[PDB]
This record gives C-alpha cells, sequence and structure tokens, in this order.
C-alpha cells in the first residue's frame, strides 16, 4: 500500500551464530555505512582469541 | 477523501461498460505492449 508517506526509521537485522557484515544505507545523498563486528563486550562469544 | 492505486496495467481493451470492468483494463490501447514486470510499453519497431 503506497498511498501515504512512510517515514521510515531504524530497520533492524537479527543474526544467528556469525557476524561482521557491514550494512550500507543509501539515501539519495546520504550514504551511511553501519559496520558491524562479532560479539558484544563481556559476552562469552567475544574472546581475546577465538 | 479516498484514494487507491491500480498496481498493474495488464491490460488491453475492455468494451464492457466501466462500472462492470476490472482495473488494469483501459478503454482503448494502440501500439502497447503490456509485459509481465514492466507495464505498458511501446511495441518495438519495424526494422526495414
Amino acid at each position: 500500500e503506497d498511498i501515504g508517506r512512510l517515514q521510515l526509521r531504524r530497520a533492524w537485522v537479527n543474526y544467528e551464530n556469525s557476524g561482521t557484515f557491514d550494512i550500507y544505507v543509501e539515501n539519495q545523498s546520504s550514504n551511511w555505512k553501519y559496520t558491524m563486528a562479532g560479539a558484544r563486550l563481556g559476552s562469552n562469544t567475544l574472546r581475546a582469541g577465538r | 477523501l479516498i484514494s487507491q492505486s491500480i498496481k498493474n496495467l495488464k491490460g488491453g481493451i475492455s468494451q464492457q461498460p466501466d462500472i462492470l470492468r476490472y482495473p488494469d483494463q483501459g478503454s482503448r490501447q494502440v501500439n502497447g505492449w503490456s509485459s509481465e514486470t514492466e507495464g505498458l510499453q511501446k511495441r518495438p519497431p519495424l526494422v526495414f
């Protein structure tokens, strides 16, 4: 249904056991890049080497 | 105040009166090419 203006804000991507994709959001003149890495701080997944 | 969008234009003549006919159906159409993804196009030309 494309009738009214859909002012869009903060799409979200959920992910299973991997990461480090970036994300490129591309408006007409904006070009923001939402880079992402593996795990959160303090997680058991995030290790000083694993 | 209402509004609606006719999503496709496929297609063609419909000599049935307009309170009966579907949307996508024009009342006349000459040299049109109602494709699947793109709608109305010009028919491609006659090479010689």
